[PDB]
RNA sequence: AAUCCUGGAUGGAACGAC
RNA sequence: UAAUUGCGAUAACGAACGAGACCUUAACCUACUAAAUAGUGGUGCUAGCAUUUGCUGGUUAUCCACUUCUUAGAGGGACUAUCGGUUUCAAGCCGAUGGAAGUUUGAGGCAAUAACAGGUCUGUGAUGCCCUUAGACGUUCUGGGCCGCACGCGCGCUACACUGACGGAGCCAGCGAGUCUAACCUUGGCCGAGAGGUCUUGGUAAUCUUGUGAAACUCCGUCGUGCUGGGGAUAGAGCAUUGUAAUUAUUGCUCUUCAACGAGGAAUUCCUAGUAAGCGCAAGUCAUCAGCUUGCGUUGAUUACGUCCCUGCCCUUUGUACACACC
């Protein structure tokens, strides 16, 4: 029932992390455009960076914008249980990131590569580019490429 | 002592079972009036009886219902069918048989299982087939 | 009229639509006299009910259907198209916001409205196969009033699913507009294409 | 674009290979004690009402 | 259909050619004798047993009938 | 004393014979009781394929198993109560009485 | 004439008193709140977010006023629902515990609930009491 | 992969999400008139957004411009007072 | 007491035996 | 006639099997028998509000009374009853009335003669013959494999979205299974985001799990036609459980990754009423694992009520160079 009418303030398609992000579309789902970041995540960032998420995207000051950036690059300084990462307990220090727009295929690439110089048999299969899961290949994954 | 009957409604699996007395008129569902339902038509579709019989009727009289069984809709209609029968059944032992005749043929002319259960019960599930009569699919080449 | 009072509270608009009158949810049944005959012995009216939902069993026997209520027929057809098989209490949701709708729009009785548009966009003619084996053609033949109603009802509600399907207007109010172009004769209705479609076939292959 | 409406009086039976039309022979309404024999597609009883839309033909009875 | 079977229609025939002096035209009376008169294992086989018997009296009542 | 009796059996006729004769002793000694409590039958349903081999028609078969059983309480001396777990004793009928 | 709350409808109701205990503001809050799903079955925390903690409270008030004992694996049965476990079909789960858990637990410390015998956690009189003026309110909103 | 379809594109509205004064005094003028008023009625007249729609049906009937006669959600009704 | 009446059918293509 | 089911006709008469009959199950019984391992009402005690009677509840040793609902057991009840038509006017058939039920009431079980060179020696301590029979094809232990994938077929599960997804509240079934020398179904309490973990509890069961408060469903909100908050495969990382052992992930959970898919061509399957279809639940196998099956129930349609054109089936007549029989 509320209408304020608009400032020319607006802004189409913004950007961040190397990252072509969309406006006029909420904060939350917007923001899952972004590669290394889900729906939990972007609503938990944007809830903790005190915004109201019936705005939108486009609407906005670079200083909640910023505030959602660092918080989204180093969560635990902000109260994050640690355990909605996507890399805990890395692979080499075991310190616990959140890995984002590049550094996500980078990091699979890693992996990927370590387990081929280790000529490990997941590694083997993803470098024939079968299937990994156990699944079976009779039936299905025909045209995979 | 207390002139009070106890009637039933029934459906698919559902069951209302209705007691009913001589009172000042209110209508209770399991704990609650019958304004409060909850399917918001089927609402409607359960004031039937009193929307073609009046409320004066039920001004003398109290009613309460348990009800279980079967999903909304078919408690409903145990609902409403209950209801019929209570009143009729009242209104043959304590009030007269005019009263109850006319009412039963209001009833049946506006729709017949107001009264009567119908008869329509779930045909079981054979092999073959996931339901009765439908088979899986058939398959030559 | 008189207000009576219960131990439990009952509104008086309630009390009216009981004691006074018999709508349907909110309608009259009355002065919708069907215009065209044919049709009527065959479309359920004069015989009001609150609600299109009942627990009617018209499919023991052949004729019965015609007793009943037009509006019933009408929500069972729009439950259909697999995930909406049943769920009879959403088609009657959206025929009451759909009779709301007719009722602010051509503010005659809703009622009197569809049974028109019915009457206006019933198949008089059709095309079948008949032939002496291999020589077999598309014969043109007259439509029964049973099968005029029940492809109308058809064509009504597949025009109204199909333009709500993939886009943002409801089926109601696509089934809303549908019954009015219909009602009047418009040529953009679904039906009335389909219909002309038709009556022209039966006139070609004759 | 005129019609003609006639009442049924006599059902005659089921025609056409697949059986799902049927004869009938009607009374017209007005104009009456014209009686005219015709197909009909989907399920008729008598004292029904029918459309012509041409009043002026008649099918192959089959009797 | 609702056709009935010879076994019926013998039996019916023997209680009417020698019980004519008794039973009428009445399904129930007829069926509260005929478990009496007779041995029946089924319900169901008595009633329909009843009920052409009656019919068989039905038909009596105007004219006779052959066999 | 305040016993309990219980036949779990299947012979429907052999378990209702045992009952009659039972509350009519009771009844002739004179023994406050509860009629016999008919318990809702059980059925122990088993559907297999009919067919050994793995081929033929996808048929199946439920053999059941129905199951009846009633209790009974009573209150009765010690001696009618012995005497009574000596009598009426049917077979395919499993009986069993407890105290308290 | 006297009231309950099985005289008043159950979503205006439970909107009332939500709204009466968010402005009471005293209840509870566990901390945690606003980071989960209430099910492993949902796949988004709540919407509103700002919230719905005075409203799960509510509805089991409710749901104890009309019942005589309850327990958390009554209320996960209940609040639980169709899982969309991606491909595979859709199947019951049992919301989460935890929450229900510490709601009983801030209803108990606040004095509206109470243990039971026999297991589970019982209606107090004192939250008998203020659901009945609660509901009273409620049905008084339109007049 | 043969598609055994034809598949043919669309024309991809860009309808708005938020308003502008030009747009609300628009909106202000043109309500009335509409006999009919819903959601789909204000964004095939006006391109606003769906969520604008509701904000705006909720704002009109606040002040009383539009008579509400029906309040469904996933459904809203109303009409023009006079 | 009026009173005139009837019997009737077309039809495409469709190889072979391991 | 559903039917060699019958009326009848009659070089045939009387019989038999099958069908039917039968049995089970589902619907009716405020008529019998009863029942704290099922309910109901009342009386006691007790909570709240109204208070002016009341309403809503709770209350095992408060008892009292009853059995409508629930269970069963014994029986009854429909036999097409009655009426009107039509039929050589018989079998019967159609409509209507009544009726709980009027398509052999509904669905099932049983289900003939004769045969297939159908399938099964991997169910059989059923089995003849042949092979083998101690570096055995026996038996048993380790580890693999049965899942290996450039491809083609069939059963299905997901969806391709607003008749919608998501989040809240709302909130209703029935079928049945379950610990003994075992360790099963688990209530309740605590912890944990979650899975799950843990301390306890009841149950050999109409009693406890379990009202199995299931899901779909409804009311509110967000979303807004954007391969989009549809869809959620493919992958990564981590946390859990079962099991001696999970590595070609057993499975469960969290986060992240978010691909085809925009209603499907030739062709083709099932289906006539509580049925299709949707919606889930239980049991089976089971240490764990349902996307499968067998049963269960919830919501609940359209369109016929006809035909033999195709696919086939039964009887008769006819023709036939056919007889491992139009392949």
């Amino acid at each position: 029932s509320l209408v304020v009418q608009e400032q020319g303030s607006f802004q189409h398609i913004l950007r961040l992390l190397n990252t072509n992000v969309d406006g006029n579309i909420k904060i939350v789902y917007a923001l899952t455009t972004i590669k290394g970041v889900g729906r939990r995540y972007s609503n938990l960032v944007c809830k903790k960076a005190d915004v109201d998420l019936h705005k939108r995207a486009g609407e906005l000051t670079q200083e909640e914008l910023e505030r959602i950036v660092q918080i989204m690059q180093n969560p635990t300084h902000y109260k994050i249980p640690a355990w909605f990462l996507n890399r805990q307990n890395d692979i080499t220090d075991g310190k616990d990131y959140h890995t984002l727009a590049n550094n996500v295929e980078s990091k699979l690439r890693d992996d990927l590569e370590r387990l081929k110089k280790i000529r490990a048999h997941r590694g083997i299969r993803h470098f024939w580019g079968l299937r990994v899961r156990g699944q079976h290949t009779k039936t299905t994954g025909r045209r995979r490429a | 002592a207390v002139p009070s009957v106890q009637t039933f409604g029934k459906k698919k699996s559902a069951t209302a079972v209705a007691h009913v007395k001589a009172g000042k008129g209110l209508i209770k569902v399991n704990g609650s009036p019958i304004t409060l339902v909850e399917p918001e038509i089927l609402r409607f579709k359960v004031y039937e009886p009193l929307l073609l019989v009046g409320l004066d009727k039920f001004s003398n009289i109290d009613i309460r219902v348990r009800v279980t069984g079967g999903g909304h809709v078919s408690q409903v209609y145990a609902i409403r069918q209950a209801i019929a029968k209570g009143l009729v059944a009242y209104h043959q032992k304590y009030v007269d048989e005019q009263s109850k005749n006319e009412l039963k043929k209001a009833f049946t002319s506006y729709d017949r299982t107001l009264l009567i259960a119908d008869s329509r019960r779930p045909e079981p599930k054979k092999f073959g087939g996931k339901g009765a009569r439908s088979r899986f699919q058939k398959s030559y080449r | 009229f008189t207000p009576v009072v219960l131990a439990t509270p009952i509104p008086e608009e309630v009390q009216q639509a009981q004691t006074e009158i018999k709508l349907f949810n909110k309608w009259s049944f009355e002065e919708v006299e069907v215009k065209d005959a044919s049709l009527v012995d065959y479309v359920q009216v004069r015989q009001p009910i609150f609600v299109a939902h009942t627990a009617g069993r018209y499919a023991n026997k052949r004729f019965r259907k015609a007793q009943c209520p037009i509006i019933e027929r009408l929500t069972n057809s729009l439950m259909m198209n697999g995930r909406n098989n049943g769920k009879k209490l959403k088609a009657v949701r959206i025929i009451k916001h759909t009779l709301d709708i007719i009722n602010v729009l051509t503010d005659q009785n809703p009622i009197q409205v569809v049974v028109d548009a019915i009457t206006n966009t019933g198949p008089r003619e059709d095309t079948t196969r008949v032939g002496g084996g291999g020589a077999a053609r598309r014969q043109a033949v007259d439509v029964s009033p049973l099968r005029r109603v029940n492809q109308a009802i058809a064509l009504l509600t597949i025009g109204a699913r199909e333009a709500a399907f993939r886009n943002i207007k409801t089926i109601a109010e696509t089934l809303a507009e549908e019954l009015i172009n219909a009602a009047k004769g418009s040529s953009t209705s679904y039906a009335i294409k389909k219909k002309d479609e038709l009556e022209r076939v039966a006139k070609s292959n004759r | 674009t005129p019609v003609t409406l006639a009442k049924v009086i006599k059902v005659l039976g089921r025609t056409g290979s697949r059986g799902g039309v049927t004869q009938v022979r009607v009374e017209f309404l007005e104009d009456t004690s014209r009686t005219i024999v015709r197909n009909v597609k989907g399920p008729v009883r008598e004292n029904d009402i029918l459309v012509l839309m041409e009043s002026e033909r008649e099918a192959r009875r089959l009797r | 259909g609702r056709v009935r079977t010879k076994t019926v229609k013998r039996a019916s025939k023997a209680l009417i050619e020698r019980y004519y002096p008794k039973l009428t035209l009445d399904f129930q009376t007829n069926k509260r004798l005929c478990d009496e008169i007779a041995t029946i294992q089924s319900k169901r086989l008595r009633n329909k047993i009843a009920g052409y018997t009656t019919h068989l009296m039905k038909r009596i009542q105007k004219g006779p009938v052959r066999g | 004393i305040k016993i309990r009796i219980t036949l779990t059996s299947t012979k429907v006729k052999q378990l209702e014979n045992v009952s009659s004769n039972i509350v009519k002793n009771a009844e002739q000694h004179n023994l406050v009781k509860k009629g016999p409590v008919r318990l809702p039958t059980k059925v122990l349903k088993i559907s297999t394929r009919k067919t050994p081999n793995g081929e033929g028609s996808k048929t199946w078969e439920t053999y059941e198993m129905r199951i009846h059983k009633r209790y009974i309480d009573l209150e009765a001396p010690v001696q009618i109560v012995k005497r009574i777990t000596q009598i009426t004793i049917e077979p395919g009928v499993d009986v069993e009485v407890v105290v308290a | 004439p006297g009231v309950s709350v099985r005289d008043v409808a159950a979503q205006d109701f439970i909107n009332a008193y939500a709204s009466f205990l968010q402005r009471q503001g005293k209840l509870e809050v566990p901390g945690y709140v606003d980071i989960v799903k209430t099910s492993s079955g949902n796949e988004m925390p709540p919407q509103d977010a700002e919230g719905w903690f005075y409203k799960r409270a509510a509805s089991v008030a409710r749901h104890i006023y009309m019942r005589k004992q309850v327990g958390v694996g009554k209320l996960n049965k209940l609040y639980g629902g169709a899982k969309s476990r991606g491909v595979r079909p859709y199947k019951h789960i049992d919301a989460s515990g935890s929450i229900n858990r510490k709601v009983l637990q801030a209803l108990e410390k606040i004095g509206i609930v109470e243990i039971s015998p026999k297991g589970g956690r019982r209606i107090s009189e004192n939250g008998q009491r203020d659901l009945d003026r609660i509901a009273a309110q409620t049905l008084e909103e339109d007049e | 992969k043969k598609k055994w379809s034809k598949k043919s594109m669309k024309d991809r509205a860009q309808h708005a999400v938020i308003l502008d004064q030009e747009k609300y005094d628009r909106i202000l003028k043109e309500v009335p008139t509409y006999r009919y008023v819903s959601v789909s009625v204000l964004v095939d007249r006006l391109k606003i957004g769906g969520s604008l729609a509701r904000i705006a049906l909720r704002h009109l009937e606040k002040e009383g411009i539009i008579k509400p006669i029906s309040k469904h959600s996933k459904q809203a009704i109303y009409t023009r007072a006079t």
